[PDB]
């Protein structure tokens, strides 16, 4: 009965979402050929006898990733009418994205994404890929999130972003983008998760012991924790976390809606057998700041609201001394209007592991999505880096030329600068 | 003669419901199918009470269950004894609440609730003579608190002269499910004080605590605690299911431990619990029995019930026993606690015998109390509510739903008043 | 029992028509030969045992495309007295038509359509595939039209014309022929049925996945959807629609008899695995804007009335639920004197496949011919392109040799122009 549309956009989304897929198709028990030798009602739509489609709608400028996927393995999963196709590329800016480029093939999916939309009955939420740094996924999101608003409105929205670091980021003109796509973010998206590829590297070398990471291993990474939010609807735990109740439970404001994730245990193969994996030891490893999913301090942080999501072999008779425990150490905080701060979610069924995967397979598994003052900091340093930037009129010619007015610019970062302010005033 | 249907709702009060309709099919002996396959006869002379009797011999269950999703009513199917329900009986919806009192009562719930309302009243019209309804649910969520208060109200206008129970799971503060859990809890207590006769307010920190050190339980579920409260369910109306030396039913019971129209909020215990080891060596005679049920620690209610007095107290026996045995034990209980009961209410005690008990158990204790410890229960709830309340926090989900920042102090203060109300005879 | 006999005129028709016969042959199971190894008595007739005929006459001008079907594999199915063959050309002009080569071959022709509508009893009604800019197509069917009014008068037709585009056209002199043409068309014929090239062009494009189409592929198309208004007769589901019924329903007024067609679904053999054809999406697409057969604009549009015919897997239950839908939403509206606005066909045959052919095989079709407002606009820029033509008698000598008076041209501008107000009149 209950049902999710997932949008990819961007270059990132669409490499993001096929790991997720893959995870999807081995879950459920389905080949690439869509046909499986109930649960799986929500993403996969049987069409006729034997014929899972996924709800999906992949959005790219270039031919290049779109056509990835279709000459891949997954060339079955999907037909022409899902996956669209522009032509000249958002070229790792906004204003080409939002303003030029973006009137024409928004149009396009808009009627698709109805076509999928109104053969649901049960619409749970959106969810939506992409990236604050990249061209396409600051561009057109913005655009698409400003349309989604005005058929819906009410219905969730989601989005998994990737945010851009101080320190390794693999593009110069980053900083505009995140500013900018920031301003349709407030009004419009109802939450939105970060995570930094940097925070994952670290991860990646010091647990899983492989020192030479690519995309690939990130993807399924994410790919899990993606996995996390939506395994309380697909299967039956003796407690449940639906989205709606998610967003009640994590988002107490009307401008603070960015949590951030956290994933564990994330362990080689042969470290399996030595670590006696513990549910404390696992709760644990959530508010390590090690194992955190963005840049970030916990130790200056004060956590508001943050909901754990368990699934495998637990029960709640260690699940509350678990929680008991953490309450009394004082190295975790919280603020002091929220007495009682947690959100706690079971399920029966194992977190599935892929086929030549990176990660050990495993009994138990978390994920504990944090609204917290410790992101707040983040963007300080973004500021600093985009004022410096725009300071002597940087690469502004070329947003410019694509159809930006300057006041444009005035508009997105003194709203940024109001926004960090919050954060404080909500803490005091 | 003399019937009760019974309603359901939440996540937690349908898996109750659930448990507990099995355990009454169990001790009347009825069979997934619905034919009856019994010996004792005593089963069949009050069946009427929670059975229709059906064609070709087939007994079915008068209930009512209801939920805003789907999800859970597909457990209840495949389970034990989910094939004797009707399924003319199931309502529900595909939205859902979203764990909001506000969401759940006003806008969701109404739109649901006209469907149950025509359901119930064919259910009343069956039986000859219903004397009152029975309803199951939390107050910790948005589904099974607004829907149920929604309901509960409405059900005074058509029938004003039956009783009303309710069995309710109201939040602990270590074991806390949602962080939400004091607003909803300030705003669906409200209804419940003017609207209800009788309230059990369960909490799960108790039956942990229960669990580990008393029946030494390796590794508890949901399951347990389920099969627990529906006990102290079966417990309550057993005199109306079964003849005795000395049968006490709701309405006696309600006029003896309710002596004034605000306090009536009372607290389950259940006897004799007992382990694999304790099975053995535990000598069950009525003394020991009474002793175990007066124990701090014993109750269903987290509290420190020695902190006051009981205003009141009543109890509810089951299988052959002594009554000079039953009688004096109490007595002498209160004579040893003189400064835990209620001076100007003397002689506080009420009793009730069954002959029949319940299978494999020789005897059982039902404990029902009221007392002015409820005060603790509510203080801690109240002091959360004020910290959430004072920096305007997870308020544009209420708001959204055209409640005005009043709307929440016109309830609080009505909490604050029934709080007091126990503080003013301790 | 009932009958109906088809007409052919022009180049097109009779292109049209070859498409229309072997569909037909293939629905009945007969080979070229017309021996079969009830329903089909309609079209054929059975000579003496094993041959069946087809109730047809073609009338061409030329010989090239007439001897096209002699020489071909049809060869047999039809014989020298059904296929009427001249001297000289129309030559793309109404005049030639009309009055200087349309006397002799007019009379040849009336007495074997006696000669076929005598032999059959049950009489439905005429069908008279043409062009409205092509020369045979014009002046002979005009001819023809007056012709038949005297003979019958009450006994109905049918005609599924080629309109003209304003982009795409394929002649020069096409505005001057529309326009002289449909001055008979507006007292003589019942109900006309328009349909664009332009129009289908796009659709076999986008849809079908063919970016090199030709004739054929359209042909196939067309004899579709001529079938979806003749299936009712000839097979019996749960509901059916005669041609007098539709006739009594689709038309309002004696003015206006003019509703426009749309067929769907209309995909590849690799996009019916993938697309699950459910029946209110197939509602959508007669709807949709991209899917009409004539360039017009539905969102100015209203409806009057519009015939649904359904044939295949379809039950009345769902059916409902998706009128109701339509009728719900405010994208789709209609006239205020028009509460209930829809004609409802049902068929348990499904609709047939041609070997070698573009279209996927199918369990469900749908066809809507709706009389709107959208086609009063698409004669506005006709009236224009032919006005600009006669503002300096551009072509008109030639048409003065053929024995055509000037008064001509003024009486079929100004009662066209009288038209395009009597839209507006009843919409408003
Ligand atoms: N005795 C039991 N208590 C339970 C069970 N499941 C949950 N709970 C308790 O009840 C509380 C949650 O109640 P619910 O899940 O029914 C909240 P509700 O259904 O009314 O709203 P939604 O969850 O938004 O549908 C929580 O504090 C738990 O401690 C159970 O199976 N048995
Ligand atoms: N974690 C992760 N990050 C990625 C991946 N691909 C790209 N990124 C990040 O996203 C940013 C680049 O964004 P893109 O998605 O390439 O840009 P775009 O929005 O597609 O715009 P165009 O490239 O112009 O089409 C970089 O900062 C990358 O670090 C991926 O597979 N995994
Ligand atoms: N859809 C479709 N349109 C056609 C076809 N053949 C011709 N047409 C259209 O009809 C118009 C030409 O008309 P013809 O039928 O060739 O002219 P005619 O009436 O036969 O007159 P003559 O050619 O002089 O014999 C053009 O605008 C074409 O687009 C066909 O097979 N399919
Ligand atoms: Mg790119
Ligand atoms: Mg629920
Ligand atoms: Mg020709």
């Amino acid at each position: 009965m209950r049902e999710c549309i997932s949008i990819h956009v961007g270059q990132a989304g669409v490499q993001i979402g096929n790991a997720c897929w893959e995870l999807y198709c081995l879950e459920h028990g389905i080949q690439p050929d869509g046909q499986m030798p109930d649960s799986f009602n929500t993403f996969f739509s049987e069409t006729g006898a034997g014929k899972h489609v996924p709800r999906a709608v992949f959005v790219d400028l270039e031919p290049t990733v779109i056509d990835e996927v279709r000459t891949g393995t997954y060339r079955q999963l999907f037909h022409p009418e899902q996956l669209i196709t522009g032509k000249e590329d958002a070229a790792n800016n906004y204003a080409r994205g939002h303003y030029t480029i973006g009137k024409e093939i928004i149009d396009l999916v808009l009627d698709r994404i109805r076509k999928l939309a109104d053969q649901c009955t049960g619409l749970q939420g959106f969810l939506v890929f992409h990236s604050f740094g990249g061209g396409t996924g600051s561009g057109f999101t913005s655009l698409l999130m400003e349309r989604l608003s005005v058929d819906y409105g009410k219905k969730s929205k989601l989005e998994f972003s990737i945010y851009p670091a101080p320190q390794v980021s693999t593009a110069v003109v980053e900083p505009y983008n995140s500013i900018l796509t920031t301003h349709t973010t407030l009004e419009h998206s109802d939450c939105a998760f970060m995570v930094d590829n940097e925070a994952i590297y670290d991860i990646c070398r010091r647990n899983l012991d492989i020192e030479r990471p690519t995309y690939t291993n990130l993807n399924r990474l994410i790919s899990q924790i993606v996995s996390s939010i939506t395994a309380s609807l697909r299967f039956d735990g003796a407690l449940n976390v639906d989205l709606t109740e998610f967003q009640t439970n994590l988002v107490p404001y009307p401008r603070i809606h960015f949590p951030l994730a956290t994933y564990a245990p994330v362990i080689s193969a042969e470290k399996a057998y030595h670590e006696q994996l513990s549910v404390a030891e696992i709760t644990n490893a959530c508010f390590e700041p090690a194992n955190q999913m963005v840049k970030c301090d916990p130790r200056h942080g004060k956590y508001m609201a943050c909901c754990l999501l368990y699934r495998g072999d637990v029960v709640p008779k260690d699940v509350n001394a678990a929680i008991a425990t953490i309450k009394t150490k004082r190295s975790i905080q919280f603020v002091d209007w929220c007495p009682t701060g947690f959100k706690v979610g079971i399920n029966y069924q194992p977190p599935t592991v892929v086929p030549g995967g990176d990660l050990a397979k495993v009994q138990r598994a978390v994920c504990m999505l944090s609204n917290t003052t410790a992101i707040a900091e983040a963007w300080a340093r973004l500021d600093h880096k985009f004022d410096l930037m725009y300071a002597k009129r940087a690469f502004v010619h070329w947003y410019v030329g694509e159809g930006m007015e300057e006041g444009e610019f005035s508009e997105a970062r003194e709203d940024m600068a109001a926004l960090e302010k919050d954060y404080e005033e909500v803490g005091v | 003669m003399r019937e009760i249907v019974h309603i359901q709702a939440g996540q937690c009060g349908n898996q109750i419901g659930a448990k507990f309709w099995e355990v009454i099919s169990d001790e009347h002996g009825i069979d997934p199918t619905g034919t009856y396959h019994g010996d004792s006869d005593l089963q069949l002379d009050r069946i009427s009470v929670y059975y229709n009797e059906a064609t070709g011999g087939k007994y079915v269950p008068r209930a009512i269950l209801v939920d805003l999703e789907p999800g859970t009513m597909d457990s209840v199917r495949s389970g034990p004894f989910g094939q004797i329900f009707r399924p003319d009986n199931f309502v529900f919806g595909q939205s859902g609440a979203g764990n909001n009192w506000a969401k759940g009562h006003y806008t969701e719930g109404a739109e649901l609730v006209d469907s149950v309302l025509d359901v119930v009243r064919k259910e009343a019209e069956s039986c000859d003579c219903l004397q009152g309804f029975q309803l199951t649910h939390s107050l910790g969520g948005g589904t099974g608190s607004g829907m149920g208060t929604l309901l509960i109200s409405k059900i005074r206008e058509e029938y004003p002269d039956r009783i009303m129970n309710t069995f309710s799971v109201v939040p602990s503060p270590k074991v806390s499910d949602t962080v939400v859990e004091p607003y909803n809890a300030t705003l669906s207590v409200h209804q419940l004080v003017e609207n209800t006769d009788e309230t059990y307010c369960i909490d799960n920190e108790a039956l942990y605590d229960i669990c580990f050190r008393t029946l030494k339980l390796t590794t508890p579920t949901y399951g347990d605690l389920n099969h627990l409260v529906s006990a102290t369910m079966s417990g309550v109306t057993t005199c109306l299911r079964f003849p005795g030396q000395l049968n006490a039913d709701l309405r006696k019971l309600a006029v003896n431990m309710v002596p004034f129209p605000r306090l009536h909020f009372f607290m389950p215990g259940f006897a004799p619990l007992t382990s694999r080891g304790s099975q053995q060596y535990r000598a069950l005679t009525v003394p020991e029995l009474t002793q175990q049920v007066f124990d701090a620690k014993n109750m269903m209610a987290a509290c420190d019930p020695r902190h006051g007095r009981y205003l009141t107290v009543a109890a509810v026996f089951r299988g052959r026993m002594s009554m000079k045995e039953v009688d004096e034990q109490m007595l002498n209980v209160q004579n040893k606690n003189s400064s835990y009961f209620v001076e100007w209410i003397p002689n506080n005690v009420k009793t009730a015998v069954c002959d029949i008990p319940p299978r494999g158990l020789k005897m059982a204790v039902t404990f029902i109390g009221n007392s002015t410890a409820i005060q603790e229960l509510f203080k801690r709830i109240s002091e959360q509510f004020t910290a959430m309340f004072r920096r305007k926090a997870f308020l544009h989900w209420y708001t959204g739903e055209g409640m005005d920042e009043m709307e929440f102090t016109e309830a609080e203060s009505n909490m604050n008043d029934l709080v007091s109300e126990y503080q003013q005879y301790q």
